[PDB]
């Protein structure tokens, strides 16, 4: 398809809308041009959703509890409000961890204040205070409590900050208030922000006066890898084989102690810029700790990123970097030799949240596949900036894509593979298009590092070339 | 490392020596973890009678609920009408979760829209969201009807749905005669089954309240069937099948079976099947209305009795043997159609199965949970099989329901060791299966984590999960099953006996130790 | 000892310390048992590649067969006819075992008689037994037909079935007109499926050979369906249901589904349902005859083509997707009825489940066995699912069959690690699942002993059994399942994917060891 | 019913037969009398079955392979002939054992020469001989081999005895030829006899000239307990707490060595007279070893048999007998207190093989129940002698009962419970009559001794009082 056919497709799709939504949606749909290297010049992002168009977006609570806070394994997180939010988000996200659940770790459990009508009327602050005490009795090895606000908390005028301060002092315990009510902002994105501000104000400082931690020149932190299917452990093994010491890793398989030790490190390695740039900037200004983005998705990006990381230290680390590279070279070369022939020339459309739509492009390229359309749920313009340069000319870009748009684009572009979320999966499968989940990894993974690339290639292959796709037409039709 | 010819996913990959050592250093260096001895000691304590007492003293904290919130059920009710878009007035985050909660249970698309209320609507109300939302929905997905429910944001701010929808028509955003039934569905009242009831009652009102004058009870010669919140496709099917076998004219009000089970044949179908608007308008002309799950269809019953003048019969859910008998006999009396040879034979085939499996079923002890109607049906069938339901937990149950279950229990010797718990959660149930250990659990996927904890204490303490209920996320296609009727009773009996035999095989597979009892024939 | 309130059967009773010590003293005292070190060492040896080579060198010894003898099949065939008593001319011991074997699988009465030949008859022939036997059977159990097979004793001494029956009629022991079809069913040729074939052909000849002159192909507008040896009630039901949905006239020749599934309603019915004599007499007037399991219906085929002149079409067993399609398409061509909306949809539902479950099914390796038509259909479906059938075993199969299966394997990349074995037994299969380990076995209850052996080497070596086939004795009511058609493919898929996920659950249940991968949602 | 009502019942049932079968079956059906004992005063037995009547009986191979030889655990037993016999009898009978199956024990395996037509034409002897070498190679820890002849072996003139001697000497191994062809005799019974002679002739005498076995005054053997569901182990424990040394126990959980040590004991305790009396009389004749019958079915019988056994020894065994009786007293009285009320008054009809139809009466009586009919598949007149004094006046007796007769008797007598075999079970369940398998114990047991009585009672209760029985009649009929 040519530029003119895409642009034509865009206006064709907008026809169905009433004028108000039409005009807004036009601004969120663009064709990429390598001639303009500046996000705004092409597309608009991080605006309100148009009502009733079937956006794929979640809320600020999903961004704060589901994404940033929930993975922290040795704290108890309370879904404070009515029963729904905590239930639907119980163990739906694969932020993997090591611990003894119900005893020292609490990730896949659902703790809630389960609001009734009386708590709407009189407020829930007295119930929150009692809940905190019941939690200390029943879960004595918890090392901290967060309070994740659902929609009604802010709307009835509760003061969870006051309950948290008074109860924190009484019990000599960290209780973190989080105002991540789902009506706040436009998407999961503001939830990230509020949750980073909460880490900052209530946890990250706890050890500013302590000098006992013995440091080394090679201390780093892995910030914003949520360890989907083990993703962070496959990234971590490579940093440790390269001679760095990973003092902290959060929030996937993250402990509160390692959040509190993060200000001790020499470099913050940031996997997800969108969710964690707020805290990373705060740490540079307050502690003089630099940060850098990196990508361990596919061998090309992994290799480039190891080199860039190594480059921030001395010769000895750069040496180990080249040894790690030589070690895994045969393994990834074999994955390529086996799977690239089976995937070469096939065309992929992506739709994910705030990072993966650009971050996974390199891995597809290492298998000789072409990303012909990508898009984000809740990215900002600095994200679209990095995207336009990683995507080919005349590719489609879509922001806060509606159900209708995504289905009509696909019908016309006819990609060979789609990578999106659970809400999209069963749609395109029915239309005969191979589909892979690019949040949950379809219950597979890891996809990070050299070990994850293997898994990643097997998965794309098993699905794209599955014999089920030849069977959708009954032979008598 | 990977061997390219035998690739390892997370399991068993992180069991490789290099990962295990890396994981150990993470923990010893920086996680400041409680010692293993203390972890073991606290675990043991959480299995004790002492801890169960503190646990059942909770008033403020809920841990691991066995219920969801109203609007989830409203959506599922709305999914059951012809070319209908469920529409939740409020915040969009709720909608993403409703859809993905159902996607994972049915392995199917689920269509629902929000009108994306934000902080601005928090101040000024959601009026504009409704107007633009309805117009955008109608033009974009071309539903024949939009069924409106609410999220808790919109309940708290006090949005007037009726006015908001009337204004939307008055100002020309959707056509005057375009159907927009609505219901208030507050997440802080009752539960998801309550949302199902509120939505249904709002839809029945929309199509019937103001056209009551020409209606005559019985003039269409049909019986209305309201299924309630139902997530097994077989339960819809079996009711239709049985009524078709009796030659009973009927009308299933809210029927999502088609839209939740479309073919993968190259096209996506947003809408399929479902109760037509004509069937909802004509529903008052039926002989009567039968509620399949009455303990969550109370508001619907008040409406049907008060406005349609149907004498809704006192029938329990048709689950197990006696209550499928009663259901068929009531339908026979209402319709004047006899119970036919085919269903009499199907019944006696169920009893034959009971005669063939009673020795293995006898005295077997069960903990179980779910919604009120499903739970009492399971309890009742377990007693008919000679099983002892020892822990019966219904988080969204009420005191009147519990009294009805206690009476059921008292009428059988198999109920003597049974206790019913309402308002309790799956952390309460965890204690129960340690301190008064049963042989199996019957429940949804959340129970796999109770089975894990039991096994951590030792193999002798493990209580296996048998997956019946909602949601089931960790097996595939069990949502196609049947729990109602003789068919459903046959499927449950089979599942129960074979879970028992499977487990006995596991216990008797040790060669020269336990395999003396590893019998070929059982 | 027993605690009266908590009574123990053999498991776990003999684990009590006093029983253990007793068993220890018995062994050490008087059993003169090989030491435990030697037992371990021979066990280890029986799992090796070395031992496997020796095992596959056997010429005279068979160990743990996966087949039975002809007359068993002759009996099952006969039970499929209206008020028909099966009758096995020869020794009664055979008959006690046929009935038990089937009782235990179907959990139903199974009616069959012998004429009790003894040493006397070994020398003078069974003529007298046959005369008295036919007269006694008719008078006592009042069948409309008696169908005669033979045990190996009656074959070895050359009893003339034909003459013996004629004389019984001549000499007035049963009426001339009374139906008594017969077949030689020697246990030392083929297997149970061969007996089904022989008996059926003998019944078809009885009713049609002498009356061919008034017969015109097509004149009755039906298709004959011959199921072959079939021990899932769901497979008779699905075939009938699909043809009824198509509006195709058909005649199921041998239909035991009613007599093997009677109601427990207060009376024993010795006979029920079954193909009528009028249906067998009129069968030559059909458009054609379809054989559901052609690889054991060769003799029946030759009779049907040679005498009835039907052009029996070349169709595989309707199992899995392509072959169910081909069956339906062929039936449409012959009958002139279009494949209807309902079945098109059902197909697409199967395809949807395939798309939903392909990720867990992909690459999975299976050892399997059974009768030849069932085995090749399971093989086909497995390839359609993206599974790898690595050990394919058919003890009662032949060179020609093997060649066709090899050709099915070569048409798919998923076939490349597959080997087909014929004439081999479950002791050969035991070696295979040690030296080239699959993930699962698909087979009958005799496989439970192979699973046991694998576990004994170690947990990592265990190969779990998925019970599909015959006989199944150690679970209840699985004989009601379906393996043909789309319905059957739907059941097999569900069982296969859930067995995979259940195993993954078991491997990931260890807390703080493997439960990182104990996902709620799969 | 009075005697007369039963008498006329027998006549009504017989009217359906043709004359010849009518006259025979009259002789096999009878009513029990208050004075007249000696069997042949009122009933005939151990005759041929009338053809075409659906006898429940099996064959001589069943009696020999399935019953006597099959349970012997460290030997390999060859079903010699075509494939069916060994397949249908594979693990149908629950003769429990301790061992490592496929390595040093082989009970639930099916070894066969799987005759083809070439073996009928040329004979099976060369195949048999090759088969034995293959067994020695593949199962080196077997301690002996038996050859169980199926129907065709005798009819085609094979000489298994000669193969067995020649290969026996060539390989220094015990190889037992057994001529238990199914056309011999009229039932399982002749199979017992043939199997005992083969034991006598080929195994029992192996240690006649050996004197190394250290004997005591208290050595016994348990003969003809086949350990169904562990029955024999539940009897053994009682004999040993009484201070006896059980040197040999066979066939259930029986090793070949224990058979060979049987001539060294002081007393043969015979569970099943019918199956093992032949070898029992031969051992008294040849070795001077006395035998007695005993019954550990129910507390009444167990107590009486423990006393009678003790009485054969000194005062120290008699004292230990009383300690055993006193120890188990509270246990069995608690079984009675609990289950007798639930079974008192209920009526039982039995049909089984050669022993249990009379042997289990006492246990039913211990629970207040009444046996109103019993009969045997293959008993002899001495079995019927012992039976008439155990049954009540005016009860029904039936030998080689036909399917028709059993159904008709039951319709008229309307027992509360039937205890029979698998071929009978599902017929009576359909007629709404509670049924317990009294060969297999319905996959339960043991039923022997005091521990067995607990299970036996639970089992009659669970079935007799099950709620399913009230449900057979649909409420609209
Ligand atoms: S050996 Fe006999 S038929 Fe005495 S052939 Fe039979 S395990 Fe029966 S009444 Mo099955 S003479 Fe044993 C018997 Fe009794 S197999 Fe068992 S139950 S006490
Ligand atoms: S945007 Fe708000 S924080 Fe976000 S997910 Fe929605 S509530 Fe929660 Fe919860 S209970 Fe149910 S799902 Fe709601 S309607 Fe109230
Ligand atoms: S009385 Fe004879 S020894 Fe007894 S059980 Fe019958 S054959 Fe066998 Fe075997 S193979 Fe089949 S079952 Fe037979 S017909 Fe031949
Ligand atoms: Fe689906
Ligand atoms: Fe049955």
């Amino acid at each position: 398809m040519s530029r003119e056919e895409v642009e034509s497709l865009i206006q064709e799709v907008l026809e169905v809308y009433p004028e108000k939504a039409r005009k807004d949606r036009n601004k969120h749909l663009a064709v990429n041009d390598p001639a303009v290297t500046q996000s705004k010049k092409c597309i608009i992002s991080n605006k309100k959703s148009q009502p009733g168009l079937m956006t794929i977006r979640g809320c600020a609570y999903a961004g704060s509890k589901g994404v940033v806070w929930g993975p922290i394994k040795d704290m108890i997180h309370i879904s404070h409000g009515p029963v729904g939010c905590g239930q639907y988000s119980r163990a739906g996200r694969r932020n993997y961890y090591i611990g003894t659940t119900g005893v020292n770790a609490f990730v896949t459990m659902n703790f809630t204040s389960d609001f009734q009508e009386k708590d709407i009327v009189f407020g829930g602050d007295k119930k929150l205070a009692k809940l905190i005490d019941e939690v200390e009795t029943l879960f004595p090895l918890n090392k901290g409590i967060s309070v994740q606000s659902e929609c009604p908390i802010g709307l009835i005028g509760d003061d969870i900050e006051s309950v948290s301060k008074v109860k924190g002092a009484e019990l000599s315990k960290t209780i973190v208030p989080v105002r991540c009510e789902g009506f706040r902002g436009v998407s999961q994105s503001l939830g990230h922000h509020i949750a980073n501000d909460a880490v900052r104000d209530w946890v990250l400082g706890k050890r500013d006066e302590d000098t006992t931690f013995a440091s080394t020149p090679y201390d780093v932190a892995i910030i914003g890898d949520y360890n989907i299917g083990g993703d962070a452990w496959s990234s971590r093994i490579l940093l440790e084989e390269m001679g760095l010491r990973c003092v902290a890793q959060w929030s996937g398989d993250g402990s509160i102690s390692e959040i509190e030790l993060t200000p001790k490190v020499k470099l913050n390695l940031v996997h997800c810029y969108r969710s964690m740039n707020y805290i990373s900037r705060h740490m540079e200004e307050k502690y003089g700790i630099p940060w850098m983005e990196y990508n361990f998705f596919g061998p090309t990006k992994t290799i480039e990123s190891l080199r860039a990381i190594a480059a921030k230290f001395d010769e000895s680390i750069q040496k180990k970097c080249e040894e790690v590279i030589a070690k895994y070279k045969p393994e990834w070369e074999a994955v390529v030799a086996k799977y690239r022939p089976r995937l070469e020339g096939k065309r992929v459309m992506l739709y994910i949240g705030g990072l993966r739509p650009r971050h996974v492009i390199g891995a597809y390229e290492d298998l000789g596949m072409e990303v012909v359309g990508t898009g984000y749920e809740f990215a900002h313009n600095d994200d679209y900036d990095r995207t336009m340069k990683e995507m080919g000319d005349s590719t489609l870009l879509y922001d806060d894509v509606t159900g209708y748009e995504f289905e009509e684009f696909v019908k016309r572009i006819k990609p060979d593979l789609i990578g999106s979320g659970i809400k999209e999966k069963f749609i395109f499968q029915k239309m005969g298009i191979p589909f892979r989940e690019m949040h949950s990894w379809d219950y597979s993974g890891p996809y990070h590092g050299f070990d994850g690339f293997a898994i990643f290639a097997r998965d794309m292959d098993m699905t794209l070339n599955n014999p089920c796709w030849k069977k959708l037409q009954a032979p008598w039709e | 490392s990977q061997q390219v010819d035998k690739i390892k996913a997370s399991y068993p990959l992180f069991l490789d020596q290099d990962y295990k050592d890396m994981l150990a250093k993470k923990r010893d260096g920086f996680e400041e973890k409680y010692p293993q001895d203390k972890i073991d000691e606290v675990f043991q304590w959480t299995t004790t009678k002492e801890y169960q007492e503190l646990n059942f003293q909770r008033e403020a904290l809920t841990v691991n609920p066995a219920k969801a919130c109203q609007p989830l059920g409203a959506v599922l009710c709305a999914l059951g009408f012809e070319k209908t878009m469920p529409y939740v007035h409020g915040s969009q985050g709720c909608v993403a979760y409703f859809r993905s909660y159902f996607n994972r249970h049915f392995r199917e698309p689920v269509s629902c829209v929000s009108d994306s209320m934000t902080e601005d609507a928090a101040v000024f109300g959601g009026q504009q969201n409704m107007k633009d939302g309805l117009q955008n929905c109608k033009a974009t997905y071309k539903p024949d009807m939009i069924a409106v429910s609410t999220t808790c944001m919109a309940e708290v701010i006090g949005d007037d749905l009726n006015a908001f929808i009337n204004n939307s028509k008055k100002e020309g955003f959707i056509p005057d005669e375009f159907p927009v039934p609505f219901a208030h569905t507050p997440s802080f009242v009752g539960s998801h089954v309550t949302g199902w009831d509120n939505m249904f009652e709002g839809i029945a009102r929309y199509f019937t309240l103001k056209s009551m004058d020409d209606k005559v009870v019985g003039s269409n010669k049909k019986i209305n069937i309201v299924p309630g919140f139902e997530t097994y496709l077989g339960n819809f099917r079996v009711i239709k099948r049985m009524l078709s076998e009796m030659g009973v004219g009927y009308s299933l009000l809210s029927d999502p079976e088609e839209v939740l089970d479309t073919p993968a044949d190259g096209q996506f179908r947003m809408y399929a099947g479902g109760t037509t608007q004509e069937e909802m308008k004509d529903a008052p002309n039926a002989l009567n209305t039968v509620l399949l799950q009455p303990w969550h269809l109370e508001k619907t019953k008040k409406f049907v009795e008060g406005t349609w003048k149907h004498e809704v019969p006192k029938l329990n859910i048709p689950m197990g043997l006696d209550w499928t008998d009663e259901f068929l006999m009531k339908v026979s009396e209402i319709s004047g159609q006899p119970i036919p040879a085919s269903l009499t034979k199907e019944r006696g085939r169920l009893v034959d199965m009971m005669t063939d499996s009673h020795t293995w079923l006898h005295g077997k002890r069960f903990a179980l949970w779910g919604d009120p109607d499903f739970v009492m049906g399971l309890v009742k069938f377990l007693l008919e099989l000679g099983c002892e339901p020892v822990h019966i937990l219904c988080h969204n149950g009420n005191k009147r329901w519990k009294k009805a279950v206690d009476a059921i229990l008292a009428a059988s010797p198999y109920g003597k060791n049974a206790t019913v718990y309402i308002g309790k959660d799956l952390w309460h149930l965890r204690s129960l299966v340690f301190t008064d250990k049963p042989d199996f659990m019957i429940g949804n996927s959340y129970g796999k984590f109770i089975q894990r904890d039991t096994l951590h204490k030792g193999k002798e303490f493990e209580v296996p999960l048998i997956r019946i209920g909602f949601p089931i996320f960790d097996r595939h296609h069990l949502h196609r099953s049947t729990t109602l009727g003789y068919e459903g009773a046959m499927q449950i009996l089979t599942t129960l006996v074979n879970s028992i035999l499977e487990r006995l095989d596991e216990e008797t597979r040790g060669m020269q130790a336990t395999d003396y009892n590893h019998d070929l024939v059982r």
